């Protein structure tokens, strides 16, 4: 089901290990199929429970799936302005 | 005159230019210091995009004002 | 005025400057503190060391010394930038 990872291992980020959910931030970047659940998990990574993630999505596939980060950053925030 | 070119890498670049100089000459100076060609270079002044066809005076760029440096980022 | 244009990057710096230029310790340091309110959550290139650092280096006195560090710690609260 794999889409309740980021919001419900913010449960698991602080007490166990800060790298553990960062290893699950890696597990986000592993299950790259395809865009839809990929988009929605990382929606919350910007302005919903934390930020400080905008250095981990400038990898070698900067086309649209690793150009989500800019759209994660301020364009869906502009959609929250479009609210 | 001196100006400031601030990167997004926390690094500030100083260049000696003249107020009538074009933007592409400044990017050529950036290439002289760094080796990055100007097509891979983007410059932002107070949230405004700079065009190589105009001068520093056209954007009212004066002594030791702060620029922004973002790089061309293409993948695949 | 920072609450008035909230979650913004497009025109928040433009609305401050029409009431910024008064040569006052109290009007500017409230208006430049409002600049950290507008970009709160954008964390793009607005002023990592551009405007509120130019506010802070004015200091020998009242809220120029004070009202410049509150805005950046607000706008970059979601940051973990060490610099």
């Amino acid at each position: 089901l794999r889409c309740a990872l980021g919001v419900f291992r913010k449960f698991s980020r602080f007490p166990e290990a800060l790298r553990l959910a960062l290893m699950l931030n890696d597990m986000e970047l592993v299950e790259d199929i395809f865009t839809s659940c990929k988009d929605v998990v990382v929606q919350k990574q910007m302005a919903f429970m934390l930020g400080r993630h905008g250095v981990f999505l400038e990898l070698s596939e900067d086309v649209e799936e690793y150009e989500d980060l800019t759209e994660i950053m301020s364009n869906v925030q502009l959609n929250s302005n479009f609210l | 005159m001196q100006i400031f070119v601030k990167t997004l890498t926390g690094k500030t670049i100083t260049l000696e230019v003249e107020p009538s100089d074009t933007i592409e000459n400044v990017k050529a100076k950036i290439q002289d210091k760094e080796g990055i060609p100007p097509d891979q270079q983007r410059l932002i002044f107070a949230g405004k995009q700079l065009e190589d066809g105009r001068t520093l005076s056209d954007y009212n760029i004066q002594r030791e004002s702060t620029l922004h440096l973002v790089l061309r980022l293409r993948g695949g | 005025l920072g609450m008035i244009l909230l979650w913004d990057v497009d025109g928040g710096l433009t609305q401050i400057d029409k009431y910024l230029y008064s040569s006052e310790d109290y009007i500017k340091s409230g208006a430049l503190l409002a600049c950290g309110i507008v970009n709160s959550g954008v964390r793009n290139e607005c002023d990592p060391a551009l405007a509120l650092l130019s506010d802070y280096v004015l200091h020998n006195s009242n809220t120029m010394r004070l009202g410049s560090i509150f805005g950046l710690g607000l706008a970059y609260a979601g940051s973990n930038r060490e610099d």
